[PDB]
C-alpha cells in the first residue's frame, strides 16, 4: 500500500469568510472544513493559501465502477498539487500495471460549453482513433463528462467495442481536481475504496462538474478548495515532462518521448493550458474554425509578436467571444494579450489545422505538423531524434514529406546515418520509405553486418505462423 | 488518364520586436511568485500604465546614502549606457518594465556586475589541421556543469571586488593557478560591455557583464599545454567539459545570446 | 486519350556598338 508516500494537501481553513454561494455560508465547504485540528487556537488571521496547507497521507486509492453504464474497473487516486512526477511515475509503471508510452496526444479545449460541429464531429474521431490505433498512446484529458473530454471519451467508446483488437487498450488517462467532483462522498474510504460507486447525476450539479464514464485511470489533484477549476494545470505540465523527457534509457544517455498537445475551442483555463504547456517544450495544435480559444490563436498565429495589441485582442474579442466579451474587463484584456504573444514568439512549438484547401486530412498530419515545425530546430542537439521522426513518418508513409523535409535539405548524405533510419523503415512493412533510401544510395552490402541481421530478426511479425 | 486527369480536376483551382525578451516572463527562477503582465507595447518607462500593481519579491524606504549614478563606495553603481532613474530610494531598471519590484535573488539594487570570460580553441580533429564545418569554420568552448543545474553554463559570474576574475573559475575549478591566466585577463578584445537577458532581473535591480575573450591559435602552444593540465576543474562541482559551439548549444539561453555575437567575430557557425 | 491529355498536362503550364 504506496499512501505513505501520497498526501492531501487539505487545508486548515479557519472559517474567515461569508460569500453566500449555493444557499450555504463561510469558506468554502461546512461543518467537513475542520478536518482534526480544527479553526482553533490562533492560526489564521488573513488567509493566507501558504501558511498552512498541511500535508496529510492519502484515503482516496482504489478502482471505481459505474453502476451499469460500464461494467469494468478504473483506478483513482487522490493526488495533492505538490506530489513529485517520480512518487506517482513509480506508481503507475508499478502500482498500477501500466506500460512505458511512446507518444502522449493531450487534448484539451473548453468545458460546460460545447456544440461540436457535425462535420468537425467526424474529423474528430478519425483522427484521434488512429493515433490510439497504432503505436503505444496514452491519451491524457481532463477528467469531465463536458467539452472535447467528453468528446475523446465518446470515440474510445466506438474503438473498443468494435475495433482492431476488439476488447481495449488506449490507456485514457483522466486528470482533474478533486475539489471540483459532484458526488466526492463515498469515493473516499480510509485504506482504498476497492469498487466503490459513483452515481452519475448531471441535475443536480448547479457548479460542480462530474466525472466522465469512458476513461481509463483518474488521477485527481486537490489543493483544499470548493469550485475552484484551474488547479489541475501546472501539475499535469511536469507530468507530461517528466514522462517524456526523463524515463526511458537506451541510447546510453536519454531520448524524448514524442509529445503532441490538441486544443480544441477553449476558455480562459485553455490559454493557461498552452502556454505552460509550449514553454515547458510541448509542440501543440490548435484546430481552426472550431469556435473560442482555439481560433483567437488560430488567425494570429503568423503575425508579428509586436503588431498584437490590446487593439487586436479586442477586436478579435468581440467576435468569437459573444456573451464572455462583457465578463472580459480591462485588467483581463491585457493579461490575455501577454500570453498570446507568449504563445506566439515560440513559433517553434505552435502550428494550426488549416480547415477548407489546406490540411485536408485528420489531426494526425497536423500534430506532425507541429511535431515538424517544433523538431525542425531540434534536429541537430539532439542526434538520434532523426530516427524516431521517420518512426512517426511512417503512420500517414509520409514519403512526399520525408522526400521535402530530408532530401532537399543541403544534406550531409550521410550514409551510415540512414542505417539506424534503414532499420527503423524494415521493423514493419514501409513499401516506399526503403525505396526511398535506395535512390539515396543505401549500400545494403555494408548496411548488413553481423548485428544488423540479429535486429532484422529479432522483429519478424508476431502474427505470423 | 485517370491519374492526370486527377491532376487536372484541382489544376483549375487556382482562381516583431526587439525588447528584453527573458525578464518579462511568468514563475521568477526559484520563487513562487507571480509578475502583472507586461506586453511588448507597454514595456517601456514612458508609456502610460495605471493598472500597473507588481508584487514586491526580494530574498522598506530608508534606502538613502546611495551615491547612485556613481562610484557607491566599493561597488561602482553607475551602469554602461549612460545613469538611470530613481523612483525614491530605488533605481528604475533601464531597457524596459519587467513586472516585478523589489530585488529578488539579486544582491543589491543597482547594475549587478559581473564578468563572463570567453575560451576558445578551434576543435582539433584528428591531425591539428580545423576540419571545415558546414560552410565556414567551427570553434569550442569550455563549459561547466554544476550538479544542480541543466545547462552547460559558462565558467564566470559575480565579480568580487578586486578579483579580476569571476568567483567561478576562480573555485570549483582551476585553483593553485590563478597567476598566469590572471596575467592574460588583461589581453584581448571586449565583445558586449552591457546588459544581459536573465530571467531574474526586476524593475528595480539589474545584472551587466564585461566579456572578455581569449583565443588559442595554435594545439601544442604554451598555453593549451599550461591550460588544461593544471586545472583542478573539481572541488564540489560535477563536471568540466569543452563544448562544440552549434546553433543548440545546451547552455543558458542568456549566455547563448553572447556566443551568437562573440563567435562571429571570427566567422564561425554558432 | 493518353496521348492528347499528355498534351493538356502542359497545356496549362503558361502562367550593339558599331566601333
Ligand atoms: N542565463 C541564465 N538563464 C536561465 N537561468 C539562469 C541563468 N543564469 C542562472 N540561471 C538560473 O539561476 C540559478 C543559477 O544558479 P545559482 O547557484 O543560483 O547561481 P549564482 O546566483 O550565480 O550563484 C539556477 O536556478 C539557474
Ligand atoms: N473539468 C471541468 N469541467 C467543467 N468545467 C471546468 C472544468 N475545468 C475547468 N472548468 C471551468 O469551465 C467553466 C469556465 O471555463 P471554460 O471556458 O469552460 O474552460 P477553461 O478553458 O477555463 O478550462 C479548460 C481546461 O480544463 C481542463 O483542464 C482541460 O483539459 C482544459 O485545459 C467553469 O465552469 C469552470
Amino acid at each position: 500500500i504506496k499512501k505513505k508516500e501520497c498526501v492531501y494537501f487539505v487545508e486548515s481553513s479557519k472559517l474567515s469568510d461569508a460569500g453566500k454561494v449555493v444557499c450555504q455560508c463561510g469558506y468554502t465547504h461546512e461543518q467537513h472544513l475542520e478536518e482534526a485540528t480544527k479553526p482553533h487556537t490562533f492560526q489564521g488571521t488573513q488567509w493566507d493559501p501558504k501558511k498552512h496547507v498541511q500535508e496529510m497521507p492519502t484515503d482516496a486509492f482504489g478502482d471505481i465502477v459505474f453502476t451499469g453504464l460500464s461494467q469494468k474497473v478504473k483506478k483513482y487516486v487522490r493526488v495533492s498539487q505538490d506530489t513529485p512526477s517520480s512518487v506517482i511515475y513509480h506508481l503507475m509503471t508499478q502500482h498500477w500495471g501500466l506500460d512505458v508510452p511512446n507518444l502522449l496526444i493531450s487534448v484539451t479545449g473548453g468545458a460546460k460549453n460545447f456544440n461540436m460541429k457535425p462535420r468537425l464531429k467526424s474529423i474528430f474521431r478519425r483522427g484521434l482513433v488512429k493515433v490510439a490505433q497504432t503505436t503505444g498512446a496514452w491519451i491524457i484529458t481532463g477528467g469531465s463528462h463536458t467539452g472535447v473530454m467528453k468528446q475523446v471519451g465518446e470515440a474510445v467508446r466506438d474503438f473498443s467495442l468494435s475495433s482492431s483488437y476488439k476488447e481495449g487498450e488506449l490507456i485514457t488517462i483522466g486528470v482533474a481536481t478533486w475539489g471540483t467532483v459532484h458526488r466526492r462522498e463515498g469515493l473516499i474510504h480510509p485504506t482504498g475504496s476497492f469498487p466503490a460507486e459513483y452515481i452519475l447525476d448531471e441535475d443536480g450539479q448547479g457548479n460542480l462538474t462530474c466525472l466522465d464514464s469512458n476513461h481509463s485511470h483518474f488521477i485527481l489533484v486537490d489543493d483544499g478548495t470548493h469550485g475552484q477549476y484551474g488547479v489541475e494545470i501546472p501539475l499535469r505540465t511536469r507530468l507530461e515532462k517528466f514522462i517524456s523527457e526523463q524515463t526511458k534509457e537506451r541510447g546510453g544517455v536519454a531520448i524524448k518521448i514524442p509529445i503532441v498537445c490538441v486544443v480544441l475551442e477553449g476558455g480562459p483555463g485553455t490559454l493557461h493550458t498552452i502556454d505552460n504547456a509550449t514553454t515547458n517544450g510541448t509542440p501543440c495544435v490548435v484546430v481552426e474554425g472550431s469556435g473560442r480559444v482555439a481560433d483567437v490563436i488560430a488567425q494570429v498565429a503568423n503575425l508579428p509578436v509586436s503588431d498584437i495589441t490590446i487593439s487586436l485582442i479586442q477586436q478579435k474579442l468581440s467576435v468569437f467571444f459573444q456573451e464572455m466579451f462583457e465578463t472580459f474587463t480591462e485588467s483581463r484584456i491585457v493579461e490575455w494579450t501577454k500570453k498570446i504573444q507568449d504563445i506566439v514568439r515560440r513559433r517553434q512549438l505552435l502550428t494550426v489545422f488549416r480547415e477548407g484547401k489546406d490540411g485536408q486530412q485528420d489531426v494526425d498530419v497536423a500534430i506532425l505538423q507541429a511535431l515538424l515545425k517544433a523538431s525542425r530546430s531540434q534536429d541537430h542537439f539532439g542526434h538520434e531524434n532523426w530516427d524516431h521522426q521517420l518512426k512517426l513518418a511512417v503512420a500517414w508513409n509520409r514519403v512526399d514529406i520525408a522526400r521535402s523535409e530530408i532530401f532537399m535539405d543541403e544534406w550531409q548524405w550521410k550514409p551510415s546515418d540512414l542505417h539506424p533510419t534503414m532499420t527503423a523503415a524494415l521493423i514493419s512493412n514501409k513499401p516506399e520509405f526503403v525505396k526511398l533510401f535506395l535512390e539515396n544510395g543505401v549500400q545494403l552490402k555494408e548496411f548488413v553486418t553481423w548485428d544488423t541481421l540479429l535486429y532484422l530478426y529479432e522483429n519478424l511479425d508476431p502474427s505470423c505462423l | 488518364i485517370s491519374n492526370k486527369v486527377d491532376a487536372m480536376v484541382d489544376l483549375l483551382d487556382l482562381d516583431g520586436d526587439s525588447y528584453h525578451v527573458n525578464a518579462r516572463h511568468l514563475l521568477y527562477p526559484n520563487c513562487p511568485v507571480t509578475r502583472f503582465p507586461v506586453p511588448n507595447e507597454k514595456v517601456p518607462w514612458e508609456t502610460e500604465f495605471l493598472i500597473y500593481d507588481p508584487p514586491f519579491y526580494t530574498a522598506l524606504e530608508p534606502l538613502s546614502t546611495i551615491q547612485y549614478n556613481v562610484v557607491d563606495g566599493l561597488r561602482d553603481r553607475r551602469s554602461f549606457h549612460g545613469p538611470y532613474t530613481v523612483q525614491a530610494g530605488l533605481p528604475l531598471n533601464p531597457m524596459g518594465r519587467t513586472g516585478l519590484r523589489g530585488r529578488g535573488s539579486l544582491s543589491c539594487f543597482g547594475p549587478n556586475h559581473t564578468l563572463y570570460p570567453m575560451v576558445t580553441r578551434w576543435r582539433r580533429n584528428e591531425d591539428g589541421a580545423i576540419c571545415r564545418k558546414s560552410i565556414k569554420k567551427m570553434l569550442e568552448v569550455l563549459v561547466v556543469k554544476l550538479p544542480l543545474s541543466e545547462h552547460w553554463a559558462l565558467p564566470g559570474g559575480s565579480r568580487e571586488p578586486g578579483e579580476m576574475l569571476p568567483r567561478k573559475l576562480k573555485r570549483i575549478l582551476r585553483q593553485e593557478h590563478w597567476p598566469s591566466f590572471e596575467n592574460l585577463l588583461k589581453c584581448g578584445m571586449e565583445v558586449y560591455k552591457g546588459y544581459m537577458d536573465d530571467p531574474r532581473n526586476t524593475d528595480n535591480a539589474w545584472i551587466e557583464t564585461v566579456a572578455v575573450s581569449v583565443h588559442f591559435q595554435d594545439q601544442n602552444d604554451v598555453e593549451l599545454n599550461r591550460l588544461n593540465s593544471n586545472l583542478h576543474a573539481c572541488d564540489s562541482g560535477a563536471s568540466i567539459r569543452w563544448q562544440v559551439v552549434d546553433r543548440r548549444i545546451p547552455l543558458y539561453a542568456n549566455h547563448k545570446t553572447l556566443l551568437q555575437k562573440a563567435a562571429a567575430e571570427f566567422g564561425a557557425h554558432y
